[PDB]
């Protein structure tokens, strides 16, 4: 609001704002001896006392402009006291009125209060960090310097008007300021566009604008520094402020503040239930099956390919482990970031040169130089599909990321920098799981997710010892307990039905590793909201060794590549019965109906020598959300 | 910040 | 929940713990041809299908047990299996219940899910910051070390009780085990009661449980050791975890988990309309008159007095400015402590050695050698009593404290870290005010407040040098220009009515002076729900010195110092006429008729030389608020 | 925490 108070000793110079509230206070400089007051004001102005009323000090009285100033001081108020004693004693006061309109995308849309809400009835608008390099000549994130290199970066930021409307010398005697608040101020920085040269950022707080009088607007572009952390809630307050400097000897004086809210977006990942886009592989050695294999999956799947040679791969093939690709949208624009893991293995080289580029953000967190664990593979970073839970609403699912069951001095735990980071961003807010039983402990060894026609949409696969059990103990009973596993491989021994199902050790091996797999399966049905029949068990075998960690005792076959309707699997090389596997039909049989297609590859001697499968060793780039995650209330 | 980030891992 | 399945080929052995629902899945191992199963259970047992019923997958079996068990193995539940073909199958199920219940007062009354929720429906426990020495021996805060070093500091504690219910031979099988997560268990430490040993803390994650068999109880006594703060939000989970042990080959199993959630209780300040308790003040030089004001008018409040000599004073007296009176309170304990600013002139010693002791905690925040401004001095640090804003209540007031409009080059603000804690005690969410124009910068200089009996319960109090403007006037146009200001001090010159009125670089300045009120008066009245009956002006004069800050032209009128219904006002030495004071009159006329008594002491020679007034060199300490922090949602 | 703002403070 404006307050300003009338003395009938002399007039009174004030500007009053459009758009702002503006009350008289007519007590202050009063009569003593007087008893009424009449408001007489021109045209241009609208008086509400809200002829003749009593001076008292409950009675107020608002003045609203409705067109902006052609001139300093064009309409006049007259307020005549009206007292017992003396004449009628006459006060003045001199109006003008100027436009002065922040403006950004508010409302969501992508045309161009002062407060943050989610929901789909909310208002504010979205930031995005500046993290590709649209420069092709360039070898940094175009965010570090304090300079626009290339036209098309523009498309990357958010626009801000500032339409002015003053009488032609009224910034003779006013200033106008930007300003962002000097805890924000290393995270945000602010061009103006005329080609562009730096006004805010982490080295100047404010600048003060050069503006002509008239009809005027500015254009201003804002780009992010930083991601959403635990230091860093999010917001991002940006502050037009007008400032009275009339008298050269006195400092200046504050009149009116004006300001604008922005949320810096959030990385926000994808599940396996989206369409895909782009495949990554790797190479190595015995390679051409696998990525002939993989190469004619895709050909099906209709999207593209990309693959690092061995000059560049330094032997190491897990390209799931260190890289994980989500994305980053605002209303104007969606691009995909990729999340580099702490794990800096032969192919720290990859996400860094061969992947970020033009329209494709790179940002990481936690230590480099060492100090991290296997559980920092992103091996325990999955995400579900939407899902609704007891009431409410995930449209773009929740994290789920393995560790320890309680704190010890031989557990293992997620680095808690990612920790902090995946719960700072709280569109998906994570979920914790028991994984740190498997030798390697990663939760993509044992729970995968399908797209389902019918029902929710989707399906859990988990893994189960108990369904093998049940396959070879009916392969047993029908009379061919002479089938050999492991048959096609012939460096590994081939093992006999009736070995396998009258060993004891590893019958109590997997009645351990049962046990863990139905604590998860509880946790999951409580935290997403399924029942009994949107969980599917896929037979598998574990097996302990040092330290009692589980193996997978054949091929990991929940640990698949699931491409829309396309499944790469890897084969379990298991028992066959009349020319074809029990293993294969029995997931053929269960997987099938749903709608899809099965291929199995063949990666032992490559992959599971390594303890590895397909999906650890490929990584997909999937379509993002239609919705908008603005449109989430967590 | 993030850009500190991406000169340390190219370091690296 | 629990998910055992049957399996006819051998009976089953589970654990099925009283309070939890356990599923039974009875299509996992059924036989292949078969049809329809019944169940028939034990009376101890209970067991709801949600006679012959089909074995599809879609219908469910819950079992509840009523009593906790007294031997192992003591329920039996029976499965036959009907099929078409062969002779029904019978499977065998054996149930054994124990209780396991760890319990704190998460109804917030005293006495002794799993979630902490705001509002007087919500339910979850608090912790108290053992931040006070309950040791006379000692020279520590008591949660430094890892001891208990007396009964008395039992009552600062949170009670926690694990009731155990089992056979006598259960644990033989099976073992508990409590923890916290790695990210909390430095802001934490649990005892066991037996006299007390460490269970919990900075440095054992985790601690076994010896627990004998059939009924028992256990007492822990927990403690927190860090106010909240940006990095820690206040939440600390305390689990109790059940594991089974039978198989010593094999790794233990986790078979149960339960949790409690505590809140960490926040630093709560006081406003000025609480009754006070205690007073502190400052003995330099020609002070036995200030002393004896400040005495009788404590010994008229009822109240005590502490009072530092000059030894330990070292030539400070200033404690206002130094160290800030709160409190913390939990349903069983309310205690105060004290803030210390990281200003560390002549009285760093007394908020340390002379204020905290039994049952009176001591907390500060930020850096203690150099880098501060006058801004962190707690001049900028008042609450409002409740308020009402546009139907959001806060029953414990608003923080309120002055920095810079805009960041720039010369501006000053308040430190971030202060600021950070500040904002993380969500109770009291800060209000940021424009007082940097001063010379000192100090909030108290402009704003106070007072109780009243009608209307809201309160007055804000503002310096306007108008009133003193009108005033003037109406003693100059009455005749008695004459009047001299300063006649009763004689080093300072006395001034005539005519001079200071025709002055007009102190009507400039003071202009400026009104139009930064004027704003800071239009921000409290948006940010606290205040009308203009809510706010009375008392006059004051600013003048401007080197780099144009205001300072007070006669003693501060705002700044006194109000104690219940008594006031402590600094005697402006105004000009009198008919031998009063015109001033203390205006002043005394004002405040009287709201039911007060005006005493004005006079700090002119030994407070106002130095820029400062009698509220900057006094502290007082008030009571708690009667509404509890918990039961507000922020 | 709090414990080492008492110790540090002290030294002071
Ligand atoms: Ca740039
Ligand atoms: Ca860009
Ligand atoms: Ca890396
Ligand atoms: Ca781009
Ligand atoms: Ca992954
Ligand atoms: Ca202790
Ligand atoms: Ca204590
Ligand atoms: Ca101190
Ligand atoms: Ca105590
Ligand atoms: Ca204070």
């Amino acid at each position: 609001g404006t307050l300003i108070r009338v003395t009938p000793e002399q007039p009174t110079h004030a500007v009053c704002v459009l758009g702002t509230l503006t009350q008289l206070d007519i007590c202050s400089s009063a009569p003593d001896d007087c008893t009424s007051f009449s408001i007489n004001a021109s045209p241009g102005v609208v008086v509400d006392i809200a002829s003749t009323w009593p001076l008292d000090p409950g009675v107020e009285v608002t003045l609203t402009m409705k067109a902006a100033s052609g001139s300093t001081g064009d309409q006049k108020v007259q307020i005549s006291y009206y007292g017992p004693k003396t004449p009628p004693v006459k006060a003045l006061l001199y109006l003008t009125a100027v436009e002065i309109s922040l403006c950004a995308d508010i409302t969501r849309t992508g045309k161009v209060q002062r407060t943050w809400t989610w929901g789909p009835c909310g208002q504010g608008a979205i930031l995005l960090v500046n993290c590709d390099r649209d420069n092709l000549e360039s070898s940094a994130m175009d965010c570090e310097d304090d300079e626009v290199l290339d036209s098309e970066d523009l498309q990357d930021m958010s626009l801000m008007t500032l339409s002015t409307k003053t009488p032609k010398d009224f910034f003779t005697n006013h200033t106008l300021v930007l300003h962002v608040a000097r805890s924000e101020m290393d995270k945000v920085r602010v061009f103006q566009a005329t080609k562009c040269s730096v006004v805010l950022g982490p080295k100047w707080p404010s600048h003060y604008l050069m503006v002509p009088g008239g009809k005027h607007n500015m254009d201003f572009y804002v780009e992010a520094l930083a991601f959403p952390d635990t230091d860093f809630p999010g917001l991002i307050t940006l502050t037009i402020s007008l400032l009275d400097t009339s008298n050269l000897e006195l400092p200046e004086a504050v009149v009116f503040q004006d300001s604008v809210v922005f949320r810096v977006a959030p990385w926000i990942m994808t599940p396996n239930t989206q369409p895909p886009q782009e495949v990554y592989a790797c190479s190595i050695f015995e390679n051409e099956d696998f990525l002939k294999s993989v190469t004619t999956l895709a050909m099906k799947a209709k999207c593209k390919l990309t693959i690092c040679p061995e000059e560049e791969n330094m032997d190491d093939q897990w390209m799931q482990d260190e890289m994980e690709i989500g994305y980053i949208q605002a209303p104007h624009k969606t691009l995909p970031v990729v999340f580099d893991s702490p794990r800096n293995r032969g192919l720290k080289e990859f996400p860094i040169k061969r992947v970020m580029g033009p329209d494709f953000g790179y940002v990481t967190r936690g230590p480099q130089t060492g100090g991290i664990s296997g559980l920092d593979s992103f091996g325990n970073l999955e995400v579900s599909p939407p899902v609704t839970v007891r009431g409410k609403e995930y449209p773009l699912g929740r994290i789920l990321f393995g560790d320890s069951c309680y704190p010890s001095n031989d557990s293992r735990q997620m680095h808690q920098a990612l920790q902090d980071f995946l719960s700072a961003q709280q569109v998906q807010a994570p979920v914790k799981l028991y994984s740190d039983w498997l030798s390697v402990g990663h939760v993509d060894e044992f729970l995968s997710f399908v797209p389902a026609p019918d029902r929710k949409g989707f399906r859990l696969l988990l893994a189960s010892p108990r369904s093998c059990y049940k396959l070879f103990q009916e392969q047993q009973n029908e009379g061919h307990g002479e089938a050999l596993l492991f048959e096609g491989i012939k460096k590994k021994k081939q093992q006999k039905i009736k070995n396998i199902l009258s060993n004891k050790t590893l019958r109590e091996h997997n009645s351990f590793v049962e046990r863990c797999i139905d604590w998860n399966r509880e946790l999951l049905k409580r935290e997403l909201g399924l029942a009994e029949s949107d969980i599917i068990d896929i037979p598998q075998l574990f097996k302990l060794k040092e330290f009692s960690k589980a193996e997978a005792f054949f091929p990991n076959m929940v640990n698949m590549l699931v491409l829309g309707k396309h499944l790469g699997i890897p084969k379990p090389f298991g028992p066959v019965i009349n020319g074809r596997c029990c293993l294969e039909e029995k997931v053929c049989s269960l997987l099938e109906p749903l709608g899809l297609q099965c291929t199995f590859i063949n990666d032992f001697f490559t992959y599971h020598i390594r303890h590895g499968e397909v999906h650890c060793g490929t990584n997909v780039r999937r379509k993002p959300f239609s919705f908008k995650w603005w449109n989430m209330v967590p | 910040y993030e850009s500190c980030r991406y000169r340390q891992v190219l370091q690296l």
